[PDB]
RNA sequence: GGGGACUCGUGAGAGACUGCCGGGGUCAACUCGGAGGAAGGUGGGGAUGACGUCAAGUCAUCAUGCCCCUUAUGUCCAGGGCUUCACACAUGCUACAAUGGCCGGUACAAAGGGCUGCGAUGCCGCGAGGUUAAGCGAAUCCUUAAAAGCCGGUCUCAGUUCGGAUCGGGGUCUGCAACUCGACCCCGUGAAGUCGGAGUCGCUAGUAAUCGCAGAUCAGCAACGCUGCGGUGAAUACGUUCC
């Protein structure tokens, strides 16, 4: 069966197809410096193929959905991570320390009634 | 509100938007939805009480 | 490069140097230098004198400027008066004619503040 | 009423009171309590009594007014100064 | 083939389950086909009013409306349960439409 | 806060400059969220550094920090009736949190055109310490200097 | 066509309890730190307001004891008014620009609304809009192009290509009707404002800041309000001396 995973950020849902070739970030029929634009996403999605060292190896290529570039880039972070344990049991304890299976929960606070956002109060004004 | 103004709500009147919508159980003028009916005070009362279906308190 | 009377200020490009006519917006000036083929970047120091015929016919034939419009505009306000309409008693007290708020505000058709 | 799709509007029970008048040429002056009504080019020379909300206010249309509604010669509100 | 569609929307939960999923099981035992009850997705009302009835805005409840709505789709067609899919017993709750 | 210290937080290595101090940098110039456009601003101002010495910027940029790291601050307490300020020892990670205020907070108010000539001239001016960021470090330890006499009201 | 792999929708479940390990503590409650884990000590957030205080608010949602009006304080309608304006305060918005304006190209959302409706596509109009009409009681069709962002070009620190108030002209739509007193569009005009005195407000993480989108009311709308939704995304917290 092929490798089929899935990470997700906050509103992003990515769909990791890692296959085993030679390096090649065909995102969604989009090479990856066309999608992500910014040194700083690009650094991230290959952060857990430079602590394994299958950086020359492994193209993936997914499907994006939601979000936007940076929780698709974070969304995309998790996916490898996801795939490396499928085909490679041993490298678990490596990806862990480095805090890349986790999810990282993190979502929009609501708007609260009587406050203009999330906390931020209006002026107060005691007299 | 008056119990004139209720019925002159209720009826026909000159010149069609001149309508408006008042309150079903009280007569209301302000404040009043389209799927209930209703102005926001009977609709506490009527939700706390069961009395009109599908609705309840929220928390998400 | 004085045009009509407004004298074009040096060093400028000529979509915006004919903005300073009293008439002649941003608006007008993409069709004033459209009908006379003068292109949008072009300082008007370059300004050729042979060129600057071509947009003092243009603009007398087809737009209204300085004098003629200013004297419109100081008439259809003067219009208002005599006739003694809603916007000639606003006009004469210096409050705004389009319905605006004159509680809190209206400074613009005031002056600054008075503070009795 | 307020697009050239529709013309203008006036009142029909106001085109009766002057169109009854132009033809047979008096000049009485008319009670009107219909502010919002069109001052067209049939109204002119004629006199009206505007309602601005106490009293009837004597407008005379001259030539010049033939594009305005008939209220904005009553005014409403009175105010003098706050001292 | 896709002939009878069916449209149930509710207003809660163990009411548009119970009512398909053992209700409308009465058509199988003929020996007709179903595809199961397909859940779609749900409906949110909002609503948010004061709780004074005098000048104090900033206290609120917030009232939803949730429809939930489900889809069965039996596909074989039989003239002897044309009749069977009328004569069921539904509850009150529960709205049935015939596409 | 009442309950002893927070979990600070961590900083990722910056992909171009291999160093924790240029994404440090980002964040003082970062404003309305905008971080795409404070990455174009101190990318482009360490490489038009580059081009006016030759030196790798990074080198650059922590010789024009070290030239504006506070040793002493002069933090205020009130006694009696008369309060007056107290000279205090500057950990290590206030200092570089401290001087990276003063090079982005004094590039903002200099006499250049765009923020990427501005702050690449106080980078240079701090490198051979001549910059307005500089003069605060021997102001601010001038006015502890003067106050040698209140180092026994430590809190 | 078809597929049950992946996602999503939504039903029933598992999962976190100091359960496990080490140190401190009456072997106590507990506490500091590790292993596993998606998550660790209440995982984040909501709903939830004890006995009572303020003779706190509402006789104008409704209900009501007394007092009062009954050829008027009841009631019908047309106009006007709640929109005034020497001023004073409060809450917001747009700003004072180069981390920006304008022009062109180009990516990425969530949550919602639709039959008294949503108006695709095609055509006409500079544009708001007009007209024809396919589809859809909606995970199907429409609303729907998200905007900030990214690339390139121009402007060069000026009361300006910043600002968009005011005023002149010409329009559209809704409605019996747009004067008093509606939004929107176009052309022209281009005021104050160059970061704010004493004072003072909000915020500890997906927070502040900033950028748009949807709803309820609603013929239309003075929506910059309210209640929601997601995008980008900080800096600090030594500490309890002072307020
Ligand atoms: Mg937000
Ligand atoms: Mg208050
Ligand atoms: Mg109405
Ligand atoms: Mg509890
Ligand atoms: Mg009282
Ligand atoms: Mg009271
Ligand atoms: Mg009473
Ligand atoms: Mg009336
Ligand atoms: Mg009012
Ligand atoms: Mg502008
Ligand atoms: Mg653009
Ligand atoms: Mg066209
Ligand atoms: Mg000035
Ligand atoms: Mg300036
Ligand atoms: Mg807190
Ligand atoms: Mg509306
Ligand atoms: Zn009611």
């Amino acid at each position: 069966r092929p490798i089929q995973t899935v990470g997700r950020r906050k509103e992003a849902v990515v769909r990791v197809r890692l296959v085993p070739g030679t390096g090649k970030f065909d995102l969604n029929g989009r090479s990856l410096e066309d999608y992500f634009p910014n040194k700083v996403h690009q650094q991230l999605i290959k952060a857990p193929l430079v602590t394994v060292d299958r950086v020359e190896s492994f193209d993936i290529f997914a499907h994006l959905g939601g979000g936007g570039p940076s929780g698709q880039a974070g969304a995309l972070r998790l996916g490898i991570a996801r795939a490396l344990i499928l085909v490679s049991p041993e490298d678990r304890p490596a990806l862990k320390k480095a805090g890349f299976l986790t999810r990282d929960p993190r979502a929009t606070e609501r708007k609260k009634y009587g406050l203009k956002k999330a906390r931020k109060a209006p002026q107060y004004s005691k007299r | 509100a008056k119990k004139a103004l209720v019925n002159k709500a209720a009826g026909k009147p000159r010149f069609a938007v001149r309508a408006y919508t008042r309150c079903s159980k009280c007569g209301r003028p302000r404040a009043v939805y389209r799927k209930f009916g209703l102005c926001r005070i009977c609709l506490r009362e009527m939700a706390h009480a069961g009395e009109l279906p599908g609705v309840q308190k929220s928390s998400w | 490069a004085r045009l009509v009377g407004v004298d074009l200020p040096r060093d400028k490009r000529m979509e915006v140097a004919l903005t300073y006519i009293f008439g002649i917006g941003r608006t007008r000036s993409n069709e004033i230098l459209a009908a006379t083929g003068i292109d949008r970047d072009l300082r008007t120091r370059d300004l050729t004198e042979e060129q600057l015929i071509h947009l003092r016919d243009y603009i007398e034939a087809n737009l209204k400027v300085e004098g003629d419009l200013r004297r419109e505009v100081q008439a259809d306000i003067r219009r208002k008066i005599e006739i003694g309409c809603y916007q000639g008693l606003r006009h004469r007290r210096g409050m705004p004619v389009r319905g605006q708020r004159t509680k809190t505000n209206a400074r613009t058709r005031k002056g600054p503040k008075r503070t009795i | 009423p307020r697009s050239l799709k529709k013309g203008p509007f006036v009142d029909e029970h106001l085109l009766k009171k002057v169109d009854v008048q132009n033809e047979k040429n008096t000049k009485q002056v008319i009670k009107t309590w219909s502010r919002r009504s069109t001052i067209i080019p049939d109204f002119i020379g004629h006199t009206f009594a505007v309602h601005d909300g106490r009293k009837h206010v004597p407008v005379f249309v001259t030539e010049s007014m033939v594009g305005h509604k008939l209220g904005e010669f009553a005014p409403t509100r009175t105010f003098k100064g706050h001292i | 083939g896709q002939k009878i569609r069916i449209r149930l929307k509710a207003y809660d939960h163990e009411a548009i389950d119970a009512s398909a999923r053992k209700i409308v099981e009465t058509v199988v035992r003929t020996g007709a086909s179903v595809v199961g009850p397909v859940p779609l997705p749900t409906e949110k009302n909002v609503y948010c009013v004061i709780r004074s009835p005098h000048k104090y805005k900033d206290s609120r409840e917030h009232f939803e409306m949730r429809t939930h709505k489900r889809l069965i789709d039996i596909i074989d067609p039989t003239p002897k349960t044309v009749d069977a899919l009328m004569r069921i017993d539904l509850p009150a709750s529960v709205d049935v439409n015939i596409q | 806060p009442r309950k002893g210290p927070a979990p600070k937080r961590p900083l990722v290595n910056d992909p171009v400059y291999g160093s924790q101090l240029v994404t440090q940098l980002v964040n003082k110039v970062l404003l309305k969220g905008k971080k795409s456009l404070a990455e174009r601003i101190v990318y482009g101002a360490l490489e038009q550094a580059r081009d006016k010495t030759g030196t790798d910027p990074v080198i650059t940029l922590k010789r024009a920090l070290d030239n504006v790291k506070p040793a002493l601050e002069v933090r205020s307490r009130r006694v009696g009736g008369a309060t007056y300020q107290v000279p205090v020892e500057v950990r290590p990670d206030r200092s570089t949190t401290l001087a990276l205020r003063w090079l982005v907070g004094y590039s903002r108010q200099r006499r250049e055109k765009t923020m990427i000539e501005r702050l690449a001239n106080e980078i240079l001016d701090a490198s051979n310490g001549l910059g307005a960021s500089v003069k605060r470090r021997e102001d601010t330890h001038k006015m502890a200097e003067a106050n040698r006499a209140f180092a026994h009201y430590r809190w």
